[PDB]
RNA sequence: ACGCGCGCUACACUGACGGAGCCA
RNA sequence: CAUUGGUGAGCAGCGAAGGAUUUGGUGGAUUGGGGGAAUGCCUUGUUGA
């Protein structure tokens, strides 16, 4: 039910995709960090369908906009590419705050039902981690229509105070490559 | 009425789940 | 027609043919004998096959075996592979069982995957 | 109706009949199990039950609807099940001809067991395990 | 090992068709197979005669008057003769034609055979040795009649023949020669078809049955002539009158029937005594005992299997299944019951040391797939094509669970930890593994390892390791109880389907695509790869297991073979099964170390080490005389009766010589016994023990010996492993006898002094 | 005015210089 | 250059006054589903002799 998360990079990471893919590691009880010793193997079909993985994300940099997401969910094949804004130094966290098999409320803003639907079903497909389904902290997923913005807060109540609390990094994507998958 | 359509139609599905089992695994 | 049969070996990315016909002692290696292969150091690797069985055993043999792919050192593994599983290949069928048995129980002994491939499959564990 | 016996190289003339038969039991099933209210949830899950085995049977390959239920199932689908039309679909024989020729005489396997019966059939998942000796 | 492993029992009773009855002892149940010929003696049912020249699977049988003379005929009209013990006396084709029927005399000088359109009378030949090329004499042959002769009756006079025929009528032969009455008169008048006559054991009544249900009586007045009695005419019943038997008490019929149900009357009243219903299934044949007491009755082969025997105050003495083709075996770990798995759905308990059907369940939909016990004697988990797996205790019959949870309609093989903790399941058509623990059924993980369909699965005895062959040429290990997972290897060949463990945790026995059976350690190390499965009447590897003492293994595919092999490379025996038209599919090993079995398509298990044959261990002649020099060690020196009795072995010397070694001598005799001639005694004092009543006698024995050598068994194993269950089994066996008792006279001392 | 971090380039005596062999 | 495929002539060796390949008959042993009536039928009631 709950999906298994394999993170994978060029055979070249710097400190800043180190810490970067700290961060993204940081989605357990079904995040695993992983480098390869070839760029990316052609043989990563076998690798998902001999382990029975469900996803698979790649970080990567390319020349036609700068740096590169890429979320793909395994047996079907849909694949969706994503460009970053900022890759330049994140923070250094690994874990802090709470657990990530804590089960967060997730947010959607600025509503478009329309063709980005694809994405907000993803978005709820992945953070699916954990038997836990009650709200701890809080990750924001906001639209602006093609520039979303990623946050992760903290319940800080005070007298009985809603107060937000900003912990890791802060993410604002766009629209890449989507590639039309199969039923298959 | 209901009750008895429900009993012959349960008795030739459970007739032709056999009859379709024998050709299941030969 | 002559009596011959054919096997194939290879190691992490070459590949090597080898075919058996009955004659009087030859091993080739694409246009060379067998006391060539030049890393030089490594010869007694492919000498492997012939003292694992004993020197004579080829009186009524010959071998001829190519290369293609590879690196340096992965040509050798190969080349090793289909001497090895070209010799038992011929006894399968002119030879008797018992000599590929005998064969069979001398090499895997000794078993540096003479008669399967290795083959990586990497994973999370 | 011979059309039938003389395009899938059947062995007999029986085997249309008994196909007949078969097919004959399964639409009086379908018009029985149709003549209820359409909200009694007793004819919905029979007839999909009737849907999901059909589709395991590869008899129904086609993803359907409940209409195709008089409409297709008929003696020539239960025949596309036969192991040569099989065999030649996934091309590895020429002819339908030359499928039974090499059936006949012990060539062909499906698992781990040696066939050697033209009447042996498939289902839509036992085909992937097919090969020669 | 080396011992004449042969059959002499077969796995459950009646398969196919035949004729059936009793001995004129009332103790010896006489109930064919088709193939052979399996005479049970009706207190502890056990296995006598075990003839097999037949080519055909029919039987026509019966003994002449004490049961010193057995026949038996198949379809084509050759017979074999044997007398008590299967010495196959005689052997002879009688005919190019079938038989129909096979009736003696009560006085053994007279032999009948009913064939084709003729009478065969033969004078029947004595026990003797053989010596003769055709033992057989013709007496005389009588033609002749219209058609075929298909039931026969003998009378006491021996002079006396009635037979019927299939043209409506019947016939009555002189024996002699003599024209008794001067007359051999047809009779005639019966509106349908003649299923059989009887002659009335006070020569006045003469006796008639038709299909319909008729019944026709006439008289000894040969105004003069036949004269009818009594007539019937049944338009209502609306069946057929199959078979028929008449009882020597001279007062009673027994009439069976195509319905499914058993008619009981009397002779010239016509009354309705009884009549029983068992199914719809219908009544081949049924047979009488000698003194009316006991009924037996025969189910034909596509109905039940099922015979029953049912008595004239109406209790069923012997009920039973013994159902078609079988797909699974397994020892309980007392080495008495063994399970088997149908294919319609039921899980049947063989006592087959003892012949009872003991006990069954049903809850499968469809076929069962697999059995195996676990090691606490307590519960055995069933898998089926059910799609979910269960578990039952034994006389508790009470299911406790049914595992299931992904929706699935095939699972192929089942396996447990001798933990009790943990159930695995591989599904034939996913391409992982399944485990439960058995306190919830709570799913743990599932384990994604494979690549093609697992199809054969065991743990091990050390118990940290899982031996996991899946058919895609690709052997696995996994651990379970750690808190990591493993490195797992590749085969060289030849995708697999039989896996089998060594009681050690270090050796894996793997079957090949082919011929070849392979076995390699837990370091890979491939030692042996071994030859073909031979015996074509393609070749294959369907079952294979490794023995108890570890130093065999038994290969069994499907082509009417079965191997034996030990750890180095050579072929020990092929034993076979010889019949006509898959056979074997599988098998496994006693923890007695006396027998295995063979799961086959007729259904067929015993090996059964014997001692009648002279084995040499430790130079058993410079012990000259067997006799005198033992006797001469009875008088003295009682450790060396023992080991020099013990280089012997006569089975008929190591009664006296165990027995007449007096009490107090024992403790030092245990205490001073080498450590090469200890499991022979301690296989032989657990297998002796279970026959005679010396229960304080062998228990001071064990006393002794398990007292003596505790360590050396302790550092020694696997083979008092043998040894030591079998006295286990003798132990508990015998306790829950004594303690019982014991405690039914422990209560009463001070039951007498509560009032 | 400056700072922080990533890549990129040197300092090694596993040194130079010359050939010959040879694998994706 | 690859005693590489087809084809033909010779030699060592093996055997000696015949050899190699191919085929016929013969004997022994084994081997039917959904709707509908006039008409006809079936069942049942009736009407007159």
């Amino acid at each position: 039910m709950d999906p298994r998360i394999i993170v994978t990079t060029s055979r070249d990471p710097s400190t800043r995709l180190s810490q970067f893919a700290k961060e993204i590691k940081l989605l357990f009880p079904n995040a695993v960090r992983l480098n390869r010793g070839n760029y990316v193997m052609p043989n990563l079909v076998d690798a998902c369908k001999k382990s029975g993985t469900t996803d698979l994300v790649v970080l990567h940099e390319h020349r036609g906009v700068p740096t590169s997401l890429t979320i793909s969910h395994f047996p079907h094949g849909p694949t969706a590419q994503f460009s970053l804004h900022n890759v330049v130094m994140r923070h250094d966290i690994i874990n802090a705050g709470n657990q990530s098999e804590v089960n967060p409320h997730l947010i959607f803003d600025n509503f478009t039902t329309a063709l980005g639907k694809r994405v907000v079903c993803i978005l709820k497909h992945l953070f699916n981690a954990g038997p836990k389904k009650d709200s701890e902290r809080v990750i924001t997923f906001a639209n602006r229509g093609d520039f979303i913005s990623v946050r992760q807060h903290v319940y800080v109540r005070t007298r009985e105070g809603v107060e937000i609390a900003e912990v890791g990094p802060r993410f604002e994507m766009r629209l890449f490559e989507l590639r039309l998958g199969t039923l298959e | 009425e209901l009750q008895k359509a429900h009993s012959e139609i349960s008795e030739l599905y459970a007739n032709l789940v056999y009859k379709l089992d024998v050709l299941s695994s030969v | 027609a002559v009596p011959s049969v054919q096997t194939f070996g290879k190691k992490k990315s070459a590949t090597a043919v080898a075919h058996v016909k009955a004659g009087k002692g030859l091993i080739k290696v694409n246009g060379s004998p067998i006391t060539l292969v030049e890393p030089e150091i490594l010869r007694f690797k492919v000498y492997e096959p012939l003292l694992l069985v004993g020197l004579d055993k080829f009186s009524n043999i010959d071998i001829r075996v190519r290369v293609t792919g590879g690196g340096h050192v992965s040509q050798v593994y190969a080349i090793r592979q289909a001497i090895a599983k070209g010799l038992v290949a011929y006894h399968q069928k002119y030879v008797d069982e018992q000599s590929k048995n005998e064969l069979k129980k001398a090499f895997t002994s000794y078993d540096r995957t003479l008669l399967i491939a290795d083959s990586r499959r990497p994973e999370p564990k | 109706d011979t059309q039938v016996m003389r395009t899938y190289h059947i062995q007999n003339r029986e085997d249309y009949h008994k196909y007949n038969r078969i097919c004959g039991d399964i639409r009086r099933l379908a018009n029985k199990l149709s003549l209820l209210p359409p909200t009694d949830p007793f004819r919905r899950k029979h007839e999909q039950l009737l849907l999901d085995k059909l589709y395991a049977m590869g008899v129904l390959t086609t993803k359907s609807k409940i209409s195709d239920l008089e409409n297709k199932v008929t003696v020539s689908a239960i025949c596309r099940r036969r192991l040569p039309v099989i065999m030649h679909r996934l091309k590895m024989a020429e002819t339908i001809q030359d499928a039974v020729k090499f059936i006949e005489q012990g060539h062909v396997r499906v698992g781990p067991n040696l066939i050697n019966d033209p009447a042996y059939l498939v289902t839509r998942n036992m085909e992937d395990y097919v090969t020669w000796v | 090992m080396k011992s004449d492993f042969k059959f002499s029992n077969l796995l459950g009773t009646v398969y196919r068709q035949g004729n059936i009855t009793f001995s004129d002892d009332g103790k010896q149940l006489l109930s064919p197979v088709g193939n052979r010929v399996s005479v049970f003696d009706l207190i502890n049912n056990k296995s006598f005669t075990f003839e097999y020249e037949h080519r055909k699977n029919i039987a026509a049988i019966d003994l002449n008057k004490q049961g010193t003379l057995l026949i038996s005929i198949d379809e084509d009209g050759r017979a074999i003769l044997v007398n008590f013990k299967a010495r196959n006396v005689l052997h002879h084709f009688n005919f190019k034609e079938k038989c129909s029927a096979v009736k003696f005399s009560p006085d053994g000088r007279l032999f009948a055979l009913a064939s084709g359109r003729f009478l065969q009378i033969w004078k029947t030949p004595d026990v003797n040795k053989d010596r003769q090329f055709a033992p057989f004499v013709r007496h005389r042959v009588h033609a002749g009649h219209f058609q075929d002769i298909t039931s026969l009756t003998w009378s006491q006079d021996s002079r006396f023949i009635l037979t019927t025929s299939k043209d409506l009528s019947a016939k009555i032969w002189s024996v002699d020669s003599e024209e008794k009455n001067l007359a051999a008169t047809t009779f005639n008048g019966h509106r349908d078809y003649v299923m059989g006559a009887f002659f009335s054991h006070d020569q006045e009544k003469i006796y008639t049955v038709s299909k319909d249900g008729a019944v026709f009586v006439w008289e000894f007045t040969k105004k003069y002539s036949w004269r009818i009695t009594k007539k019937h005419f049944f338009y209502a019943n609306q069946a057929k009158v199959k078979c028929v038997t008449f009882h020597p008490a001279t007062r009673l019929l027994a009439v069976g029937f195509t319905s499914g149900e058993f008619r009981l009357y009397d002779l010239p009243d016509f009354t309705l005594i009884q009549q029983l219903s068992m199914g719809q299934n219908p009544v081949n044949t049924v047979s009488v005992n000698q003194t009316g007491e006991w009924l037996a009755f025969g189910s034909s082969k596509l109905g039940q299997l099922l015979v029953y025997e049912w008595q004239s105050e109406s209790y069923i003495l012997k009920q039973q299944g013994h159902f078609d083709s079988t797909n699974s075996l397994a020892y309980s770990p007392d080495g008495s019951r063994v399970v088997t798995a149908s294919e319609d759905g039921k899980i049947k308990v063989w006592d087959i040391t003892s012949g009872f059907c003991l006990a069954t369940f049903e809850e499968h939909t469809s076929s069962v797939t697999a059995v195996q016990f676990a090691k606490r004697g307590q519960v055995m988990f069933s898998s089926s094509l059910d799609g979910t797996v269960r578990a039952w205790d034994l006389i508790r019959y009470r299911n406790f669970r049914t595992f299931t949870g992904t929706e699935r309609i095939q699972f192929n093989c089942l396996a447990v930890d001798p933990s009790g903790e943990v159930v695995c399941a591989g599904s034939l058509d996913n391409f992982d593994i399944h485990v439960w623990s058995v306190q919830t059924g709570q799913l743990l993980d599932a384990l994604s390892g494979h690549e093609g369909p697992v199809s054969c699965l065991s743990f091990s005895q050390e118990n940290s390791v899982l031996a996991s062959a899946s058919w895609d040429k690709t052997i696995r290990i996994w651990s379970i109880f750690g808190r990591s997972q493993q490195v797992e290897p590749i085969e060289v060949y030849s995708d697999v389907l039989a896996l089998s463990m060594r009681p050690d945790g270090k050796e894996v026995a793997v079957s090949t695509l082919k011929g070849q059976i392979s076995i390699f350690n837990i370091e890979d190390a491939k030692q042996v790869g071994n030859i073909d499965c031979r015996k074509d009447i393609s070749k294959f590897f369907t079952t294979i297991h490794y023995s108890f003492d570890g130093m065999a293994i038994v290969a069994g595919g499907n082509n009417n073979s079965i191997c034996l092999y030990d750890v180095p490379n050579e072929v020990l025996l092929k034993r076979f099964i010889v019949s006509r038209n898959v056979r074997v599919t599988s098998v496994q090993f006693s923890p007695t170390a006396n027998a295995f079995a063979a799961a086959s398509t007729e259904g067929l298990l015993i090996y059964s080490t014997n001692d009648t044959i002279l084995f040499d261990p430790f130079d058993l002649d410079v012990d000259v005389t067997p006799h005198s020099t033992v006797e001469a060690l009875r008088e003295k020196q009682f450790l060396n009766a023992l080991v020099m009795a013990f280089r012997l072995n006569e089975e008929y010397l190591i009664n006296k010589v165990y027995e007449a070694i007096p009490i107090k001598e024992i403790p030092l005799v245990a205490s001073n016994i080498p450590a090469i001639y200890l499991p022979r005694i301690l296989k032989f004092i657990g297998d002796f023990a279970i026959e005679s009543q010396h229960i304080e006698f062998n228990l001071i024995w064990i006393k002794a010996l398990l007292s003596a050598s505790g360590g050396y068994i302790n550092e020694h194993k696997y083979l008092f492993s043998t040894a030591m269950r079998s006295i286990q089994r003798f132990i508990v066996r015998v306790a829950k006898e004594v303690v019982n008792t014991t405690t039914d006279n422990k209560y009463t001392y001070r039951f007498l002094v509560s009032t």
